[PDB]
């Protein structure tokens, strides 16, 4: 029963550390995966906007906005692949939020340098890295010695939660068997199937 | 007795041709729904905008696929991890466009298969068997959870779960190597040892038991008729198979306890596939394969390439082409 | 091939004066570039603005010029845009901005020059790879 | 789709010929 | 014609399952 | 009757020089002093009839007008090509390293 | 009221334009010696109509209703621009910027999917002359640009494109290229649309107006690979006018 | 024209000079292309055979002869009679070897 | 990865069969081991069941009859014949590797199952037609061009940046 | 000649299905005596 409990808890722990940036502050743990991905869209919105791009009307190649598009319930959200992560919420990003989602006037006017810094920091500390701690995507060259605490903690506790479910099945099944008295095997002298009618 | 007891007794009857059981009560409806939807979608479903960019992929036979290219396509990236039941769509037409059948199939299937495992425990209890077959099955089940649930969770979208198709499976494997260098991950190398070794030990055990069948038939009938179902005795000479195999290698590299030998056959593939399921599950959180890119350099500092650098050039070819219209910014962070 | 004093000889200033570095300095400047810079500049690119790299030919055409140690050291004290028209210490690590980029706090002036020489030496070794990006991995 | 229309007859005989073989052997088995 | 061929083969297999389960040679203890 | 408008442009002066009406803003990095400040102005004030209209941009400074003069030999103008200027592609054209 | 993001998120209201009370039937006086601007313009389509292909015999095409499949991603908003007073008295809105395009896919009977770039890029919309106040009978008519639905970097499934991509069908190395030219050679279309905006609600006090619109434009041609359809879009709009 | 090696179902069009310096190509990304036929003004002239004495200068024509040059010498083909599909097949040397091995 | 990018080996039915035989052999290995271990007769009185087996005993150490019923009711069919079962264990993996060998002999000659002509005819004509088969080829194309220069250095492949196939941004 | 393509499959089945049926009944007849 406790291996049951523990396994379920380990899985929950795994998602806590992966998604939650409140009791696992990104200041201390690095950015979440959603967070880094959102941060990159912000970084390049910022850069291109400084060059003179109108980021609200920039139609990307697909016909969807290059920087901004709508979520399926219509909220203004960052564009590109990060469209999956629009549920992200973090203190560096919420000031640009209006009632309908990201607010283009706040985007045009109100981005402070501390947000450009955090977004750049977080994009370059995305929780991607190799088992031997080369940081980045799998095609990256050696140089950066980094794997996110969030990856370390989520992977370890997935593995641990999984094996503890296996332990649950092992010991629950065995407990049942042992309580009924056939954990050591079948009794040749009273083999239960031999007293059952044939299936056909 | 009373009605609920007649029912309980039927559900758990060891006399039904197929055991139902309490796990069966959930398994049957969920697998039926998953199977009917999958068969209909595979044949008839229209194209699905998998990556959320209004670039629909045709997966079904009626829209120009064959058995090898067809698939039920994962749900839209625009959806990410949102729950997308039929009733959340404004119309079946919208649900088909955004890949809803995929969510329906895999949720009902993970449920159904999780209960299939419980059913294996359940019947072994009603039969007075030992209980751990279901443990063996946890290895394949764990693997399905990884490609259909865990990997989408880490990456934030069901659009990156495994497609339900022959070629779609290949797509998923190539993108995976590009993004996680899975070949260079020890858990995947443990998976390959698992299945290679399982195939090996499978051929070995079969070859070795077949090699030592007791002459109980003539040359004109199948050897198999020398075994009668339920016979008290054994139909091969395990001592002779040890005598052969012990000499093939050496006497103690060979098993002479039938129970130790069969436990080994169970444990080798199960453990290895546990590891490779955990490999997908941890690469889901971007703890990737070993990275040895430009690891050897010479006295001046020139990069001296290894085979790891040659792999990396293939990976890069996968990286820059996959989902060719889907990235606007230079890093592909999930 | 080996790490020779000729490889380790780089412009000290726009004057064409030069300085020669030791194996030890170059490697210091590699450890330190890794510690403070590679997060964004791995292999000579700039992840947060790929348009600008650390190729010497790029540094050369920057204003002020930066294909030499002093101008690089200056950049790490008081960074500017490529045309020199704006200062950017608010968003780029620098001794000026060590309060907000804490990694720069404990960099001695000899640390900066090591970083500058590593930057200037590396493309002589790697050539195209440096600042070239994934095409050359 | 512009498929090979000899594929249909290839597939059909791929199935029919060996299946018939099996059926024939099975049925004459059951009748002795 | 190709779609029909794939679906027909798939449907024969499903029928094969039915007969192989419910109309098997019953295993008997001889 | 059907041609790739972009390949055809490679055969014009766009293929040799910075086309002030078309080229992506990252190409101004090639010459000293143009990026980012003046490139932003050239592009914002884009469609020019002649390269030398660039010297008339409101508010240039005297050092800027001189930098432009030093680099008129690197500029050209060709007719605006819709496929090159839509989508905000003059600011970001999908090419990084 | 003053709602917050957390109030709206996931409800579908972020795709809705604001509205005005049934009691806003005032007029916004227009001071010819003043300069004006649209501070926010919101368009929210409610119906998408596609012209059917009248077979060779024809007689007359109709505009057939269609089913939307791309969800609450359709509205134009945060659009800004100056409201000029012309000297014949009319008003002219000149779009500057905003979220002025949405890709939309609707479905026709039979299952044909029709993508389009619903848009008012470069909208220029004028009133009739001698307009001294904006009222609940004030109309604007305008035209906008409709750029290609995909832009130039977009690659088709065989890797072909305009600004990138293969220039031939590389899987058929010795096919005659001539039958394939229309698909090998990508073309970027730019066409024009037309829109009427009929003012029906006016809060003279705040400068908010609201009404219905109808626009006509083409759908996607898939960078020249096939002929586009005519689309008629209908919906409602909201706008705030501030003095400049 | 750099010729197609047999390993490759597809192959880019790269032209080098007598010493193997890349001088012309058909680019994939066009935005930073420095070797396109239009920039380099490559022409094709034919000697012998059907086209002997001709020269084409328009880039799209030059490009389609460049794509066939990766296959070696260029021939006219009747594709109509057998409704050929444009994809290479193997020869009886190929089939024989395959079957016997 | 060479075999993926140049031969499209995953698409090859002879490999597909070999995969079935190797993964099917691993399956057989695990399910037979587990079935035996969980149908043992009680032949000693200890909790470690390994000590209750004598290689010279005459008797089956596990119950074919209960194993058979279990799988008949779990999975619909079951083995009934011990000889057939162990012959099947030899056959499946041995036959899979043989089929894979045949396909590689094909690839010795570049006799690949690389394409589906009908998809290519459609796709070349219909720029809206896309399947997982065309997506995979685009990946193959990326592998060949990005890996060949270093992988086959004796060819002196020189690919300028501009010819390298790449999707948007990456 | 421009001939009906399905004529081939039609002819083959027309021969094969009825013929196979007769052989099945013949062989299982011989196995009785
Ligand atoms: C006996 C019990 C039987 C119960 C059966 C019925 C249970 C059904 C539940 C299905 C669970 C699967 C779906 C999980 C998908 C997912 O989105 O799950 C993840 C969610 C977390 O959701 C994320 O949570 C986020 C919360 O963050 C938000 O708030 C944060 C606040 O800091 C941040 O600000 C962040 O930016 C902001 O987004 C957002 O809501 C994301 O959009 C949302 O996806 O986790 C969770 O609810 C925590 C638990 C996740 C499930 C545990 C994984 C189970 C793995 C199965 C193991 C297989 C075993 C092998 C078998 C052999
Ligand atoms: C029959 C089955 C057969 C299959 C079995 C598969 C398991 C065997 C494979 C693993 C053994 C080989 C690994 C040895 C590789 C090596 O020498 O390993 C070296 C690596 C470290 O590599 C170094 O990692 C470095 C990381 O660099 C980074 O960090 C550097 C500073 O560290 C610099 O800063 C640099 O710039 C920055 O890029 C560089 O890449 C070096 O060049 C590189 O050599 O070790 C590390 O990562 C340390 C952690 C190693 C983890 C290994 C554990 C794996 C065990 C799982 C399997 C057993 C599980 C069973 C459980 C019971
Ligand atoms: C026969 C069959 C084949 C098998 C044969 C056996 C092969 C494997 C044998 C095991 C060898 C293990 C020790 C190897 C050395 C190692 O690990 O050495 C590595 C380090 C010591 O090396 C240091 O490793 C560091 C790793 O980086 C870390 O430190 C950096 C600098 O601070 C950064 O912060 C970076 O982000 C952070 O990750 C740096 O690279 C240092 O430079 C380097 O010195 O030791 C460690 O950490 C020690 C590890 C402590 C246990 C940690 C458990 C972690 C939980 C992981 C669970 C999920 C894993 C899933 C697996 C997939
Ligand atoms: C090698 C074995 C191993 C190791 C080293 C760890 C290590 C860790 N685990 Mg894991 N864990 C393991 C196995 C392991 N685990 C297994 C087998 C499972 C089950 C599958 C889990 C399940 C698990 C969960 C579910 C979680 C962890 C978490 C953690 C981390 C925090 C632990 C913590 O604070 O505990 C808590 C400490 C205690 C319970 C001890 C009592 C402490 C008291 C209550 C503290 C009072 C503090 C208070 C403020 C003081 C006030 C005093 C006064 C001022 C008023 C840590 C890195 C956490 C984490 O970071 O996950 C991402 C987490 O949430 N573990
Ligand atoms: C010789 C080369 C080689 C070999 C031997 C393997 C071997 C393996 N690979 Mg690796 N791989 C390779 C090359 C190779 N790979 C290459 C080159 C790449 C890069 C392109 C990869 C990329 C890769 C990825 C990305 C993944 C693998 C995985 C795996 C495993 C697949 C088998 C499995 O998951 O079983 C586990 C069992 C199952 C998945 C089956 C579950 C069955 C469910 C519960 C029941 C289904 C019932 C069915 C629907 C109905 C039947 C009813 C019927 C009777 C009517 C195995 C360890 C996978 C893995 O580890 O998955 C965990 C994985 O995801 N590989
Ligand atoms: C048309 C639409 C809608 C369809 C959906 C399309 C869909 C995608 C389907 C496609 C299907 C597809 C194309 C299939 C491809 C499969 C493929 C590649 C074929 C391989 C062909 C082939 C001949 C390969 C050669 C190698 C080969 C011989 C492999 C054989 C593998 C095989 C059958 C292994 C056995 C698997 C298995 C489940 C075993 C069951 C055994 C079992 C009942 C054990 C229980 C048991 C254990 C005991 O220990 C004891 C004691 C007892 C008593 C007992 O009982
Ligand atoms: C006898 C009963 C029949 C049994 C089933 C018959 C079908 C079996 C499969 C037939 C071959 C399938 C070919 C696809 C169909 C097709 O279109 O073919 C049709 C092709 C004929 O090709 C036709 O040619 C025409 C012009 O003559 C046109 O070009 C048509 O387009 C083209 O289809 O069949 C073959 O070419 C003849 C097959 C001879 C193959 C010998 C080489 C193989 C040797 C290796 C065998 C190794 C086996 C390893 C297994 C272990
Ligand atoms: C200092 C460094 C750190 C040190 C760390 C130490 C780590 C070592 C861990 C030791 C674990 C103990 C062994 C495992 C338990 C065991 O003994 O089994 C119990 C049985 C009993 O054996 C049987 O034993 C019987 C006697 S009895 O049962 O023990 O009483 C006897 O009857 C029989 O003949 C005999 O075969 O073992 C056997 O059946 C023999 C086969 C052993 C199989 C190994 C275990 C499972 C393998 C999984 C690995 C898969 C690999 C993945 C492939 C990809
Ligand atoms: C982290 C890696 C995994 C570590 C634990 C893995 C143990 C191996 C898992 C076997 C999967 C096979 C399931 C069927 C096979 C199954 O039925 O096995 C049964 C087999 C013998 O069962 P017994 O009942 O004799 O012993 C198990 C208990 O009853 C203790 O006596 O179990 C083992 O030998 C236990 C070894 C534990 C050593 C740890
Ligand atoms: C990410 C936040 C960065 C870190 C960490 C470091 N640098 Fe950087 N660098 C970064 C950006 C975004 C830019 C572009 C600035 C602009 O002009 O808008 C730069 C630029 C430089 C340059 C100039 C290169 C040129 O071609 O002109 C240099 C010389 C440089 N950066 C050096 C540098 C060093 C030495 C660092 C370690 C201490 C370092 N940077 C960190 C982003 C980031
Ligand atoms: C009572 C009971 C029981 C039984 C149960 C059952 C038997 C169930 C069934 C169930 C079922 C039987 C269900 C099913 C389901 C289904 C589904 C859910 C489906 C869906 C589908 C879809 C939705 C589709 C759609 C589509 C597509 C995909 C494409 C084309 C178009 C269309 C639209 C058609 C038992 C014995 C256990 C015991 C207890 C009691
Ligand atoms: O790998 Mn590459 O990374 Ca995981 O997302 Mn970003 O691109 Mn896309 O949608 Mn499926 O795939
Ligand atoms: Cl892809
Ligand atoms: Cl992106
Ligand atoms: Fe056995």
């Amino acid at each position: 029963y406790s291996l049951g409990a523990l396994s379920m808890m380990g899985f929950i722990a795994t998602c806590f550390v992966w998604f939650n940036n409140t009791v696992y502050p990104s200041e201390f743990y690095g950015p979440t995966g959603p967070e880094a991905s959102q941060a990159q869209a912000m970084t390049f919105l910022i850069r291109d906007q400084k060059l003179g791009a109108n980021v609200g009307s920039a139609q990307g190649p697909t016909g969807l906005g290059k920087y901004l598009m709508r979520s399926p319930t219509g909220e203004i959200i960052f564009g590109g692949e990060t469209m999956r992560f629009w549920d992200f919420r973090g203190p560096w990003l919420e000031p640009l939020r209006g009632p309908n989602g990201l607010d283009l006037n706040k985007i045009k006017n109100d981005i402070q340098p501390w947000q450009e810094r955090r977004a750049a920091e977080y994009m370059t500390h995305a929780p991607l890295g190799s088992l031997n701690s080369v940081g980045g995507v799998a095609t990256e060259i050696n140089s950066v010695n980094f794997v996110s605490p969030r990856s370390w903690l989520a992977t370890s506790h997935f593995v641990l939660a999984f094996f503890f479910l296996v332990g649950h099945l092992w010991h629950a099944g065995r407990a049942r068997a042992a309580a009924a008295g056939f954990e050591k095997g079948i009794d040749r002298e009273s083999e239960p199937v031999l007293s059952m009618p044939s299936l056909d | 007795a009373n009605l609920w007891e007649r029912f309980c007794n039927w559900v758990t009857s060891t006399d039904n041709r197929l055991y139902v059981g309490w796990f069966g009560v959930i398994m049957i409806p969920t697998l039926l729904a998953a199977t009917i939807c999958f068969v209909i979608a595979f044949i008839a479903a229209p194209p699905v905008d998998i990556d959320g960019i209004r670039e629909p992929v045709s997966g079904s036979l009626l829209y120009g696929n064959n058995i090898i290219t067809g698939a039920v396509v994962p749900s839209s990236n625009a959806i990410g991890l949102h729950f997308y039941p039929i009733w959340e769509a404004a119309s079946l037409d919208e649900w088909l466009y955004n890949g809803g059948p995929y969510q329906l199939i895999i949720f009902h299937f993970l449920l159904g298969a999780s209960c299939y495992m419980g059913r294996q425990w359940e019947l072994s209890y009603r039969l007075g068997m030992r209980p751990w077959i279901c443990v063996a099955y946890s290895a394949p089940l764990a693997s399905a959870f990884a490609v259909f649930l865990i990997y989408p969770i880490g990456q934030g979208s069901f659009s990156d779960g495994m497609p339900l198709g022959i070629s779609g499976t290949f797509n998923f494997m190539i993108v995976f190597q590009a993004e996680h260098n899975i070949l260079m991950h020890p858990f995947h190398q443990l998976g390959v040892a698992g299945v290679f070794g399982g195939a090996l030990f499978c051929a070995m055990h079969g070859s070795l038991v077949t090699s030592s069948l007791i002459r109980e038939t003539t040359e004109t009938e199948s050897a198999n008729y020398g075994y009668k179902f339920g016979q008290e005795e054994e139909t091969y000479n395990i001592v002779a198979a040890h005598g052969y195999f012990g000499r093939l290698i050496f006497q103690y590299a060979s098993f002479n306890n039938s129970r130790s030998l069969h436990f080994f056959l169970a444990a080798w593939p199960v453990v290895g596939v546990w590891f490779t399921a955990l490999g997908i599950s941890t690469m889901a959180f971007n703890l990737n394969g070993f990275n040895f890119n430009h690891s050897v350099i010479d006295a001046k500092g020139n990069v001296i390439n290894t085979w790891a650098d040659i792999i990396n050039r293939a990976n890069l070819g996968m990286e820059v082409m996959h989902e060719r219209n889907a990235h606007n910014f230079p890093l592909d962070l999930a | 091939a080996e790490l020779t004093p000729e490889v380790l000889t780089v412009p000290l200033n726009s004057e064409g004066k030069t300085i020669t570095l030791t194996e030890k300095q170059y490697l210091e400047g590699k450890r330190l570039f890794q510690y403070a810079c590679a997060s964004c500049h791995v292999g000579g690119i700039t992840k947060t603005n790929p348009s600008l790299d650390l190729r010497t030919e790029t540094l050369a055409l920057a204003t002020p010029p930066r294909d030499n140690i002093e101008g690089l050291v200056d950049y790490m004290k008081n960074p500017t845009t490529y045309d020199g028209e704006q200062e950017i210490a608010e968003v780029h690590p620098s001794l000026r901005s060590a309060d907000i980029f804490p990694k720069m706090r404990n960099l001695t002036e000899k640390d900066l020059v090591a970083i500058a020489g590593h930057i200037l030496v590396e493309p002589k070794i790697l050539g195209d790879k440096w600042g070239g990006g994934k095409v050359y991995y | 789709m512009e498929v090979n229309q000899l594929g249909l007859i290839a597939t059909a005989l791929f199935v029919l010929v060996p299946s018939v073989f099996l059926i024939i052997l099975y049925v004459q088995t059951e009748s002795q | 014609m190709e779609t029909i061929t794939y679906v027909f083969i798939f449907a024969c297999i499903i029928a094969l399952f039915f007969f192989a389960i419910f109309f098997r040679e019953p295993p008997r203890i001889t | 009757e059907l041609v790739n408008v972009v390949d055809e442009k490679l055969g014009t002066a766009y293929g040799e020089k910075i086309d002030l009406n078309n080229t992506n803003i990252a190409a101004f990095i090639q010459y000293r002093g143009l990026y980012p400040t003046l490139a932003k102005l050239i592009v914002k004030n884009a469609p020019y009839e002649s390269v030398e209209d660039v010297l008339n941009i409101p508010g240039l400074t005297e050092r800027q007008k001189q930098i432009l003069r030093e680099n008129l030999e690197h500029f050209t103008v060709t007719e605006v090509e819709t496929a090159l200027v839509e989508g905000g592609d003059r600011y970001n054209n999908g090419l990084y390293k | 009221q003053t709602l917050t993001y957390d109030d709206i998120v996931g409800t579908g209201l972020a795709n809705k334009c604001p509205t005005l009370d049934d009691t806003a039937r005032g007029a916004y006086p227009i001071d010819s010696s003043q300069t004006y601007r649209i501070a926010r313009l919101c368009l929210q389509p409610t119906t998408f109509l596609v012209k059917e292909e009248p077979k060779n015999k024809r007689q007359e095409a109709e505009f057939v209703p269609t089913k939307l499949v791309t969800r609450e991603t359709t509205s134009l908003d945060q659009i800004q621009g100056e409201l000029k007073v012309n000297s014949d008295g009319s008003l002219t809105f000149v779009e500057e910027d905003g979220i002025d395009f949405q890709p939309v896919t609707v479905q026709m009977a039979g299952g044909e999917r029709i993508p389009l770039l619903f848009t008012v890029k470069n909208l220029v919309a004028s009133t009739q002359p001698n307009v001294t106040s904006i009222t609940t009978s004030t109309d604007f008519k305008g035209e906008f640009n409709v750029p290609s639905y995909r832009t130039a970097n977009f690659l088709d499934p065989k890797g072909r494109g305009l600004a990138s991509g293969y220039d031939s069908a590389i899987a058929l190395p010795q096919a005659k290229e001539e039958e394939l030219a229309r698909a090998n050679v990508k073309r970027f279309s730019l066409t024009k649309g037309q829109i009427s905006l009929n003012v029906a609600k006016v809060d003279g006090r705040t400068g908010e107006i609201a009404g219905t619109f109808e626009s006509e434009q083409l759908s996607d041609d898939d960078m020249g690979a096939h002929e586009p359809h005519e689309v008629k879009i209908q919906g409602v709009f909201y706008a705030s006018i501030e003095p400049a | 024209v750099r010729r197609m090696p047999a390993f490759f179902e597809s192959f880019p069009v790269i032209l080098t000079d007598k010493n193997g310096v890349v001088k012309a190509d058909i680019p994939f990304r066009r935005a930073e292309s420095k070797y396109s036929f239009e920039q380099q003004g490559v022409t094709v002239s034919f000697y012998g055979g059907e086209l002997n004495g001709q020269t084409f200068t328009d880039p799209p024509t030059v490009k389609s002869y460049a794509r066939k040059a990766i296959f070696g010498e260029i021939f006219e083909f009747d594709t109509e009679t057998l409704n050929s599909d444009g994809i290479f097949r193997t020869s009886p040397r190929g089939w024989f070897t395959f079957a016997h091995a | 990865l060479f075999f993926q990018g140049f031969h499209n080996w995953t698409l090859n039915p002879f490999h597909m069969m070999g995969v079935a035989g190797v993964l099917g052999g691993a399956l057989l290995c695990a399910i037979h081991g587990a079935t035996v271990e969980n149908t043992l007769f009680q032949d000693g009185e200890g909790a470690s069941t390994f000590r209750a087996f004598n290689p010279t005993q005459a008797e089956e150490t596990y119950s074919m009859v209960t194993a058979n019923r279990f799988w008949s009711q779990i999975f619909g069919i079951a083995f009934s014949n011990k000889r057939w079962l162990h012959f099947f264990m030899l056959f499946v993996p041995v036959t899979g590797l043989w089929m894979s060998a045949i396909g590689v002999v094909g690839l010795a000659l570049n006799l690949r199952s690389y394409d589906f002509i009908s998809q290519e005819i459609r796709a070349a004509e219909d720029p809206e037609f896309e399947t997982f088969y065309t997506k995979n080829l685009l990946l193959n194309e990326g592998i060949r061009a990005w890996m060949a220069p270093q992988d086959q250095p004796h060819e002196n492949f020189v690919f300028p940046e501009e010819v390298l196939p790449r999707g948007n941004a990456l």
